[PDB]
């Protein structure tokens, strides 16, 4: 009904931390396992943090942020999904002793956590290392970081490729003092459209530069390729034609329908010998196209295509380079596939295609996936998606940051040391986020066995004498240094994972009052 | 931090009941092991009775409770589309390693020590399966062995008397159809056709098929030595 | 607590009266009320309204949190229409109408319990209202302090304080005031009000953030058609013809095919289709029209009739670029020639009347500026930057900052906000019950009291403490309303308010917090109404 004051900031501190005990122990190399007790009778073990949380219910609204966060992180950045679930909720339970006991207003926590969010960033920053994201052999060792034991380790090769190709022809690679720099615009969501077609093997994936069409024409049956084509966009239909007035068709007599078609096989006609007169070899009409209409253009060796709308053909054009018209008479000359090496209507798994390539990169790309059964189609996408977001996130920014616990670690050490000269109310919630950060080695030790408290120790001994580059080995659970075991994570997972975090902890300390009603 | 309606077991005692639901479907179906194993019998609540033995049919049979205990049971069965035996093997092992694992788990040994202690002692295990095992002669005409081969699967399913019915039915059976030049064989070459009003006893072998509908008129003859067939 | 089993009034339901319903009256309004308390000013704190599905959402905004209140009890109800009259006449401040009404109801409780009877108290209510207004009036002020100082500077860096231009807020703050104040318009019989739209806003990459351009008139996205046009014409006076109609040589159809066979066709073709626009041109020379800016373009013959007349033609023109230049100029479009089957371009009528025009560079930029004409107020910003990426979000932060400082001016009548209207009325109010002795004496004083429950709610969600902030408003205004009576001063200084980021008191006229009058007023009066609707109800039936 209504929850205020301390006990809406109680609950929903409390349900926070619910929500990240839930997967507390599903975050590393070693995440154990959950069961999820279905309503329908069955069960899973499974440790995947995005299931776990999505088939968990929730009740209290505060949970259900955190639910919708973990969506937030998952546009935002490939992975990170349960670094922000946890680091959100502990920062809420380090803020709790000060909301509640020590009377601290909201405002102050809120004011002093974003200004440990500026810290935090900084020192992500200064630990990070720089890689050359223009090296694509440096860039193939990276990517497979996302592809080991996935299915499609042993083609790591094409799933690196197609996802170096992908990315670098999105991405926005520019520096200058009047543009700006993009800081490396990347979208794999839209431009890098996967597609999967029955047949052929992991290794047989390859890489579009074009639009590629999955309609039907008027004859399933045309030349292989074809070497030099001429492409027709075309608005109008070919079909009886019509006057600017309202002046309807209405016959009664029997023998009168034969003036309507006699009229229209004319006109029909006389309009496809304007659109043969350029020689075309695929023509493409927006609006219908008459049965005589497709006979007079079929005819003369050459592909129908009814039916496409705009949006296919604006796109048809920018790699085809034929020039979208309304009426038949505006056709030009110029109209022509040059610049192409050959256009494909090659059939795969008794699937019609139509491949638009050419020799142009219309800052985007279509891969095409094969394999023997669907079960490897999808086991494809998923893995090549993994190597494409791994790919993002590297060309994203030319920097890595240390892994195994190690980042998280040296934001704590550092904001504990930046607090000693915070002087005033802000100190004191100011250090609940560098204690907070301590939840990912912490959780690391649990996993690997260790006592939490003793190698905890001798990890913050290493961060606060030596290299901010010590964290925990995920098998032995030594502290170990990560040049030695790799362990490097893309920076812009650590970024956005406190920032994603600490803003959701500022967003449920602002509610004192959680009130019903429509 | 728990939500209405819900309920989570967030220490040890998760372990606990997941071991306790395994040595409870161990206590069942370890008395199903070997020739000298028990007979478990079957309810279907319309009161039919059917008897096995069989862990499959025991597992895919029978309706469980424990969640973790249905995990083991979906998972043992699986093997029938693996192996077509072992079933109940499996759930005796997992029972057992579960047992000795929490033994160790009281003294503070985490999950996954013991975890990477069995992955080291599976693969191990593998490599003195490979020296531990024998390669059979490569003839096929070894009956004598196809014997022992047989009467070892059906003595632990059958009284032992029917053994020795069903023992050279069994072995005859497959090698009738196994294809000549050693190559292999398909045996859903041989089909089982059950009839009544007679004793388990008298279970044959037929060298070719048993049809259904018979002739209908009193002067159709009983037996012919040689037939064409239209 | 709770009322029923009246068993009395023989009827087919419940009976409640008395101190019974009052006590529920108090309880209702208060519970209401502290929805939004917590919510009051720009400190506060939000909430999350969670929906009869499972849904729900954040905001502080005291509109929503209001609409989407689940109220039952009638008494609350009251409040809830009292929101939506606010919202539907002022569109801001339900927040503090309601919190007010909720302490004007629980205090009238307590003098009814003091054997006040409630149509005492709704009159004095009245009374002590009536006066309140009356105060406000002499505290009110219209748009001042501009010269020596500025306290709009101190709204637009505010308002800009989250952006990327705030970097350079000690600059770019005088250009979003200088721009807005230099747009104030008339509309029709002297609204004197400020556009909705103004200030139009360019970019160039040029020179460093801190030499962003300020131009006294209209800055025009364009460029000469041809470099042999002067940039600089007419400095005595100078027309802008501003047409959309082309000039571009004229199309007979679009669907028909011209066949010329006899060799008068093609005289007769050649000076059509050209004299049709080059016709034209010879009307906007004759009219003095020495910028010609055309939305459909400009043929090359007409341009060239254009700089042999050293005439400032433009081509492909924006048509809005144009609606503000002809509008400022006193002109309108020539989407088309009539008057009567002619053809002209209307001079003095469609062309602008203005001082000069120029194009100017803007390093590695050009655009053409309008200095001055008749009567416009128009003006228009350049913004210079580290880069496009940041002119973007500097141009979105300027137009931040001039609808901040435009909704503050376009009140013809403010006064300071800030618990200065509360407090304020707080001791004059009490001052003014002094001079009853009867019993209104006692319903005015509670009243004046109560509005203390504004600067009190904002001390409390600043995190500061209520009992400092508060009290040293009462001794600030105190003096002023020691002095304001007798008739004596000579500098009199009065409108303290609560710096709620700080935690101090502060000369909320030259911080620059300002709420409009009608927003005050009517808050106010508002607010008594329904405590008066409340106080009234004495029986409730149920049926």
């Amino acid at each position: 009904e209504r929850t205020t004051g301390r006990q809406a900031q109680i609950s929903n501190i409390t349900a926070a931390k619910a929500v990240a005990d839930v997967i507390r122990t599903c975050l590393g190399p070693k995440a154990m396992l959950k069961m999820l007790l279905d309503p329908m009778g069955g069960l899973v073990l499974t440790n995947d943090g995005h299931a776990i949380l999505r088939e968990i219910d929730v009740a209290h609204p505060a949970a259900k942020s955190m639910l919708e966060l973990s969506r937030t992180q998952d546009e935002e950045v490939g992975d990170g999904t349960t670094t922000v679930i946890i680091l959100a909720g502990e920062i809420l339970a380090q803020c709790a002793p000060y909301l509640i006991e020590k009377n601290i207003h909201p405002v102050i926590i809120i004011q002093a956590l974003k200004k440990a969010l500026t810290d935090a960033l900084e020192v992500i920053k200064q630990v990070s290392k720089p890689v050359d994201v223009e090296n694509d052999a440096a860039m193939k060792k990276l990517i497979q970081a996302s592809i080991g034991t996935k299915y499609v380790i042993h083609w790591s090769e094409k799933m690196c490729e197609l996802a170096l190709d992908a990315v670098k022809t999105v991405r926005k690679d520019l520096g200058q003092t009047v543009e700006g720099e993009p800081n490396f615009e990347i979208d794999i969501k839209r431009y890098v459209r996967v597609e999967k077609i029955p047949g052929g093997d992991v290794l047989d994936s390859r890489v579009l530069k074009g639009v590629l069409l999955n309609k039907d024409v008027v004859h399933p049956k045309m030349s292989r390729h074809i070497e030099n084509p001429r492409v027709v966009l075309l608005d109008c239909p070919l079909e009886y034609k019509k006057g600017e007035s309202q002046t309807n068709i209405e016959i009664e007599k029997e023998e009168d329908w034969n003036r309507i078609l006699q009229i229209e096989e004319e006109q029909v006609q006389l309009m496809c010998e304007q659109i043969l007169a350029v020689r075309p070899t695929l023509v493409i009409t927006e609006k219908g196209v008459s049965d005589l209409a497709q006979h007079y253009l079929l005819k003369g060796g050459c592909s129908v295509l009814r039916r496409v709308k705009k949006s296919d053909n604006n796109r048809i054009a920018r790699v085809t380079g034929a020039t979208i018209v309304n009426r038949v008479e505006d056709l030009k000359e110029s109209d022509v596939g040059t610049n192409c090496g050959l256009f494909k209507v090659e059939m795969i798994g008794d699937e019609y295609f139509s491949f638009l390539d050419n020799c142009k990169e219309p800052k985007a790309c279509t891969i095409m996936l094969r394999g023997g059964s669907k079960d490897i189609l999808n086991e494809i996408d998923r893995n090549l998606q993994d190597a494409m977001a791994v790919a993002r996130n590297v060309m994203l920014s030319p920097s890595l940051s240390p892994g195994g616990g190690a980042t998280e670690m040296a934001v704590s050490v550092k904001l504990a040391e930046k607090a000693k000269q915070l002087e005033g109310i802000q100190q004191w919630p100011y250090q609940a986020v560098a204690d907070a950060m301590e939840c990912i080695p912490r959780t690391l030790i649990q996993n690997a066995g260790g006592d939490p408290i003793r190698l905890l120790s001798q990890l913050r001994a290493k961060h606060a004498q030596g290299n901010f580059t010590t964290g925990i080995d995920g098998d032995k659970g030594k502290i170990v240094d990560m040049v030695s075991y790799g362990i490097w994570e893309p920076e812009v997972i650590k970024q956005q994972s406190v920032k994603t975090a600490i803003e959701s902890a500022c967003l449920l300390l602002r509610v004192d009052d959680i009130v019903s009603g429509v | 931090l728990l939500n209405p309606k819900a309920e989570s077991l967030r220490r040890d005692a998760a372990l606990k009941v997941n071991v306790t639901s395994a040595e409870g479907l161990q206590s069942v179906l370890e008395t199903n092991l070997g020739p000298k194993g028990t007979l478990k019998m079957l309810v279907d609540g319309a009161g039919n009775i059917k008897l096995t033995k069989d862990g499959k049919v025991l597992l895919t049979e029978m309706q469980i409770q424990s969640p973790t205990a249905v995990l083991i049971a979906r998972a043992a069965a699986a093997q029938d589309e693996i192996t077509g035996d072992g079933t109940t093997t499996v759930v005796c092992l997992v029972g057992e390693l579960l047992r000795q694992a929490h033994r160790f788990i009281q003294e503070g040994v985490h999950p996954r020590i013991i975890t990477d202690g069995f992955e080291i002692a599976r693969k191990e295990s593998m490599k003195f399966l490979d020296e531990f095992k024998i390669s059979k002669t490569n003839l096929s005409n070894d009956r004598e062995f196809l014997l022992q081969v047989a009467r070892s699967s059906l003595l632990t399913k059958v009284d032992a008397d029917l053994t020795e019915v069903l023992t050279p039915i069994v072995t005859d059976a497959v090698l009738s159809v196994y294809d000549a030049q050693a190559d292999n064989l398909d045996l859903h070459m041989v089909e089982i056709m059950q009839m009544q009003h007679l004793s388990p006893k008298d279970t044959t072998f037929i060298k070719g098929l048993v049809l259904d509908h018979g002739g209908r008129h009193p002067d159709m003859p009983t037996r012919v030595k040689n037939a064409y067939v239209l | 607590f709770n009322n029923s089993r009246s068993d009395t009034l023989f009827l087919g339901g419940e009976k409640i009266s008395g101190d019974d319903i009052r006590n529920q009256n108090v309880l209702a309004t208060m519970a209401v009320a502290n929805v939004v308390k917590s919510s009051l000013g720009p400190v506060g704190l939000d909430k999350m309204l969670v929906d009869d599905i499972g849904d729900f959402t954040v905001t502080n905004d005291g509109a929503t949190i209001l609409s989407l209140l689940d109220v039952q009890h009638p008494a609350g109800k009251i409040l809830v229409e009292l929101a939506q009259q606010q919202d539907r006449e002022i569109g801001d401040g339900t927040t503090s109408v309601v919190i007010i009404a909720s302490e004007l109801l629980k205090r009238a409780n307590e003098l009814v319990k003091n054997k006040i009877h409630p149509t005492t108290i709704i009159t004095g209510f009245r009374v002590a209202l009536r006066e309140a207004i009356r105060f406000i009036n002499e505290v009110l002020s219209t748009s001042v302090d501009t010269l020596g100082k500025e306290t709009l500077i101190n709204i637009a860096k505010t308002s800009m304080s989250s952006k990327i231009i705030g970097a350079d807020s000690d600059f770019f703050s005088n250009m979003v005031v200088d721009a807005l104040l230099a747009v104030k318009t008339q509309n029709s019989k002297g609204e004197i009000k400020y556009p909705v739209k103004a200030v139009n806003v360019l970019k160039a990459h040029g020179k460093s953030a801190t030499e962003s351009l300020l131009v006294p008139g209209y800055a025009l996205n364009c460029t000469v058609a041809s470099q042999a046009m002067p940039k600089r014409i007419a400095g005595g006076n100078v027309k802008i013809a501003c047409l959309d109609l082309n000039l571009q040589k004229a199309r007979m159809a679009m669907g028909v095919q011209i066949n010329i066979d006899d060799p008068e066709q093609l005289e007769q073709i050649r000076k059509r289709e050209a004299g049709i626009v080059l016709e034209r041109v010879k009307k906007i020379i004759d009219a003095g029209a020495q910028v010609v800016l055309t939305t459909k373009g400009i043929d090359d013959l007409c341009l060239k009739e254009f700089v042999e007349a050293k005439i400032m033609g433009v081509r492909r023109c924006k048509k809005e670029d144009l609606r503000r230049i002809a509008r400022a100029t006193g002109a309108t479009l020539v989407s088309s020639m009539s008057n009567l089957e002619g053809e002209e371009t209307f001079e003095s009528s469609y062309l602008g009347l203005c001082d000069e025009v120029v194009q100017a560079k803007f390093s590695d930029d050009e655009c053409i500026l309008i200095k001055g004409t008749s009567k416009h107020s128009s003006s228009s910003i350049i913004l210079r930057g580290a880069n496009d990426y940041s002119l973007d979000e500097m141009e979105r932060s300027l137009h931040d900052s001039l609808s901040v400082v435009k909704r503050t001016l376009e009140s013809g009548n403010v006064v300071p906000g800030g618990g200065c209207v509360e407090a304020a009325l707080n001791i004059y109010l009490d001052n003014f019950a002094t001079t009853v002795g009867s019993r209104e004496q006692l319903a005015i004083a509670e009243f004046a009291a109560a509005l203390l429950i504004i600067p009190k709610t904002l001390a409390v969600n600043a995190a500061k403490d209520s009992s400092e902030l508060v009290a040293k408003l009462r001794s600030y205004h105190a003096a002023s309303q020691m002095a304001k009576p007798e008739d004596v001063k000579r500098r009199s200084y009065r409108n303290y308010g609560l710096d709620l980021i700080r935690g101090k008191i502060v000369d909320e006229i030259h911080a620059g917090v300002l709420e409009p009058t009608i927003s005050k007023v009517k808050s106010l009066k508002s607010a008594l109404e329904a405590c008066v609707a409340i106080l009234r109800i004495d029986t409730m039936i149920t049926v």
